[PDB]
RNA sequence: GGAACUUUACCAGAUCCGGACAGGAUGAGAUUGACAGAUUGAGUGUUCUUUCUCGAUUCCCUGAAUGGUGGUGCAUGGCCGCUUAUGGUCGGUGGAGUGAUUUGUUUGGUUGAUUCCGUCAACGGACGAGAUCCAAGCUGCCCAGUAGAAUUCAGAAUUGCCCAUAGGAUAGCGCAUUCGGUCGAAUUCUUCUCUGCGGGAUUCCUUUGUAAUUGCACAAGGUGAAAUUUUGGGCAACAGCAGGUCUGUGAUGCUCCUCAAUGUUCUGGGCGACACGCGCACUACAAUGUCAGUGAGAACAAGAAAAACGAUCGAACCUACUUGAUCAAAAGAGUGGGGAAACCCCGGAAUCACAUAGACCCACUUGGGACCGAGGAUUGCAAUUAUUGGUCGCGCAACGAGGAAUGUCUCGUAGGCGCAGCUCAUCAAACUGUGCCGAUUACGUCCCU
């Protein structure tokens, strides 16, 4: 075995006692600002969804959340409602993803 | 009364040098035969280390043992069947007599 | 319950391995050259191959009955259900097990290593062998151990064909200074009948029919 | 007395102490597959006599 | 890498010397002739011999070839 | 598991040894050895019969072979004569191996 | 080499002789074994008190002998690993040197190749390479009551007008589909499956290609299931290494201990012990996601016992079905089947899919489960130092993609995903195989090693 030369038991003991914590953090990280997204609709936010969200060429739950500062869970819920009232039309659909667009005229 | 003839051996050459003989002797006995079925060949696998001490590159030894099985079903009485089977087989081949109902 | 067909052959193989080992130690002084058995409904018919047939039978079949008693008691054979025969080796010089036992007996009789190993090689090739190799290793020339190999003739060492054309055997010779290992490999000539030969042409040889 | 105390754990017959090698009575690295009960080192020397062949 | 080893080349030169009249310019009919005029454990070598015998025959039709003696 | 063999069990083992010139016993300290002795059958511990054959071998009365956890003991000419003297069997009595 | 006891080799203690045999002193009383009390960790005759039993097997002492997972692998055998995955190695006779030595075995092209062609003071050989062998893909004969299929009779089911809570895209335009419990019959057959010998592929065919100025070959395309060692393995020369193993063996020389033993058993502990450093894995850091549903769907494989025990079978082994269930899981039971192409099994694996109109919505968060608490069941002679599942809690334990460095890999491959075997009474973050989903890049070079 590579038994270190001139290494003491006191040298050993002082090595492990100083080996706790210290060296770490090999990544920069670059922290981000928190996203304050509302979990329920306000009166003015719900008014924007019924009026401003239509006549958008591309409509997506993640897009609407980025506009109205709301959660995607309720952003998707409002979009499903706007389809029930035929204000927007659904172009691509799956379990995980829905794409909507404005109606013609 | 159907009699079942089961042949099994380690040797591929010997396992069917008795089925061919059993097939021939029964054809000389004019007894109706359901052809010899080649049952799947089962391989017994043992994989061990080559070394006796656990030193060096861990190399392994794959040992295989194949079993060959055949069956012949013939409509013949016990006395007639015993005539067909009453001959010298080779070493390492065992033939089993079975009556089906 | 009947043992599974995969368990019956394992039992048959393990039985033959023990039977081979028992005869190797018992019949070392003779040229024990293998054992075969043929289990029938009436008996078992164990056949022993050795160079000195008279030495394994004894007087009036004394020793072969002692061996029969050994096998009967070991494997619990009912009386009359086990029979033992002994047959002679057709060519004594084409059996690696017989030649390795002869070499081991020569060394234990204080024969010189080069003289004994050379003497085996000439006898092997006087019998029609295509080749022969004899290896002796251990404490031959002093405290340091050396391995000396003696060759003569052809010998293939690679592929799988060398397991059907080459007969090999090794033994341990316990001498005063220590154990000495002897190896004998004999390259068998081909035979039309295959009685003492591989009975197949060499995997690389290609003969052309002479036009008639 | 001492006769009953003698080899009491061995007569229990469980564990690696119970199982040994059918060729050399060694308790290390035993091949129990197919009920061989042969050492891995003793197997490699007796594999051909049992019927096992070394291919691929 | 598809070189004919000296075992194939020597055997295919022996076949041309002994059965030149029976041979031809095609592999498949020549391979049939190689099948019964040769003893070999391997079908692959018989296939490589038949390939090189045909190569010799195409070489012979253009001129003499070293290593082939036809009386 | 004791090596204090009884005299009747030693005599029974010696009777089987003379009748069948060979005794084959497994090399294990537990377990038992089974013999027939013509009619019926008898059983003696393996360690005890191994103990008896240690004495005979040290007296050059038997030859010993061992292979795969199993002993093989065979009486020799001096050993057979001793068994006749010990068992008090009349002359011309021989084991089944000797008997034609 | 996944150690609860055993294993086990270590530690604290207690038994046995498994000191054969030979020579002496006792001796038909040599000895063996023991209930009760106490000695003790031990309702351990170990020893002791007290006697009974045994019987010539044994004790006493002298030599000896045996056993040992004792030493020494730098005394060895055998086996293995490595030099060393490449193309290497060696005689005979002849030539050349005073000789070690050299030639052969060389240069040119080619090839993975000392593979070939050519040249030639070398000519003849031998081994390795190649060939052989084993598995994959294509196919022939054989073949089935241990594999299946298609028809024909019957018996049952849907049956046409129907447009989803928003309902798009995607084949049908003489007889309409289903129904491995409808456990229904009859007939026919080998398309799938099983497999012992075969066939098949080799530079075979073609370039106004490279090369050729003979050749050996090469590159693209063709034929084809397969197009270059077909693919993947196994085997693998000669010289070695003071490489590993005396912990595989009744493989072993020398030496060590040998009756309060380094033998052998039994009890308990340890091999797991934690300021720390390192190798190899497992799980992650989330939305190309986590949960809760639903669908369709592999392959390799393993399955039970004796000269024991009960009345030649029957129980151990693996399972399916039912029950438990008039209410959690894990269990526990009963019945039947399977010696294994027969039962498991129509092998309902997980990646995967879902137009599931499902929840979450960027946060150390429904990510991540480390750590710990209480109940309960199972394996075992024994669970404390949690053996292993299952239930509810903890989750405020780090971890948000990892510095310098560094491993493996060319196509059904990497990566991902499970499954079986093996160790196994109980326990896989292991290995050995197996199939499933399946790419990026290169078709080179000698810059680094
Ligand atoms: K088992
Ligand atoms: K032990
Ligand atoms: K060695
Ligand atoms: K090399
Ligand atoms: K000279
Ligand atoms: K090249
Ligand atoms: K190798
Ligand atoms: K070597
Ligand atoms: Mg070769
Ligand atoms: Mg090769
Ligand atoms: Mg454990
Ligand atoms: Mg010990
Ligand atoms: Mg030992
Ligand atoms: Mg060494
Ligand atoms: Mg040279
Ligand atoms: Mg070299
Ligand atoms: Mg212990
Ligand atoms: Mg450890
Ligand atoms: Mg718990
Ligand atoms: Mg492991
Ligand atoms: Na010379
Ligand atoms: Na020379
Ligand atoms: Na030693
Ligand atoms: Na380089």
């Amino acid at each position: 075995p590579p038994k270190a030369g001139q290494t003491k038991k006191a040298k050993m003991e002082a090595a492990n006692k100083g080996a706790k914590k210290t060296t770490k953090k090999w990544s920069k990280g670059q922290s981000r600002e928190a996203l304050q997204n509302a979990v329920m609709f306000d009166k003015e936010t719900y008014d924007k969804l019924r009026s401003e969200v239509p006549k958008y060429k591309l409509i997506t739950p993640s897009i609407i959340s980025d506009r109205l500062k709301i959660a995607v869970s309720i952003a998707a819920a409002g979009l499903k409602q706007l389809c029930r009232e035929k204000l927007i039309r659904l172009v691509s659909c799956s379990s995980k993803t829905r794409v909507y667009t404005r109606i013609v005229q | 009364q159907t009699v079942r003839l089961t042949i099994t051996s380690r040797n591929a050459k010997a396992v069917e040098s008795v089925t061919s003989q059993l097939l021939t002797r029964a054809r000389d006995e004019k007894v109706t035969i359901h052809g010899p079925v080649r049952l799947p060949t089962r391989t017994l696998k043992i994989t061990t280390r080559k070394t006796p001490c656990g030193n060096g590159t861990n190399t392994w030894d794959t040992f295989e043992l194949k079993i060959y099985k055949r069956i012949i079903d013939l409509h013949a009485p016990t006395e007639q069947v015993k005539k067909i089977t009453s001959f010298t087989m080779e070493s390492g081949v065992d033939v089993s007599i079975t009556i089906l109902d | 319950g009947p043992l599974s067909k995969k368990r019956m052959i394992i039992r048959d193989g393990v039985f033959y391995a023990e039977l081979f080992e028992f005869l190797k130690r018992e019949l070392a002084e003779e040229g024990f050259s293998g054992v075969s058995y043929h289990v029938t409904t009436l008996r078992t018919e164990i056949v022993i191959k050795a160079t000195k047939t008279r030495e394994v039978l004894g007087v009036n079949g004394r020793r072969i009955r002692e061996l029969t008693a050994c096998i009967q008691q070991r494997f619990n054979y009912k009386e009359g259900k086990l029979q033992l025969y002994v047959e002679r080796v057709e060519v004594r010089g084409l059996s690696a097990m017989a030649q390795v036992e002869s070499l081991r007996f020569k060394l234990l009789s204080n024969l010189q290593v080069r003289r004994a190993a050379m003497g085996i090689i000439r006898y092997v090739m006087e019998s029609g062998a295509k080749g022969c190799e004899v290896t002796v290793g251990g404490k031959i020339k002093g405290q340091r151990a050396k391995s000396m190999t003696f060759r003569d003739g052809y010998m293939i060492k690679s592929g799988t064909a060398h397991k059907s054309f080459v007969d090999s055997a090794c033994r341990h010779c316990y001498m005063r200074a220590g154990c000495i290992g002897v190896k004998v490999k004999i390259m068998l000539p081909g035979d039309s009948t295959g009685r003492n030969g591989p009975s197949e042409p060499l995997p690389d040889v290609i003969t052309v029919i002479e036009p008639k | 007395g001492h006769l009953d105390q003698w080899r009491s754990r061995q007569k229990i017959g469980m564990g690696k102490g119970a199982r040994c090698c059918v060729i050399c009575s060694n308790q290390k690295a035993l091949i129990r597959k197919y009920e061989l009960n042969v050492c891995r080192q003793c197997f490699r020397e007796n594999a051909e006599h049992i019927g096992f062949t070394k291919l691929r | 890498g598809k070189i004919r080893t000296k075992t194939v080349k020597r055997a295919s030169r022996q076949v041309v010397e002994k059965y030149y009249s029976k041979l031809n310019f095609d592999f498949y009919q020549n391979k049939r002739v190689i099948m019964d005029v040769t003893i070999a454990e391997s079908k692959k070598l018989k296939n490589k011999i038949a390939g090189y015998t045909t190569h010799i025959m195409k070489r012979l039709a253009r001129g003499p070839v070293r290593g082939i003696s036809l009386k | 598991m004791s090596t204090y063999v009884p005299k009747p069990s030693r005599d029974n083992v010696y009777r089987f040894f003379f009748t069948e010139g060979v005794i084959a016993c497994k090399k294990d300290r537990m377990g038992t050895w089974t013999g027939t002795l013509g009619g019926n059958t008898f059983t003696v511990p393996c360690i005890q019969v191994m103990q008896l054959m240690r004495s005979l071998k040290s007296r050059n009365l038997i030859k010993e072979q061992y292979a795969w956890r199993h002993y093989y003991w065979t009486l020799n000419d001096e050993g057979i004569a001793y068994m006749r003297s010990y068992l008090h069997l009349a002359p011309s009595a021989m084991p089944n191996t000797q008997k034609p």
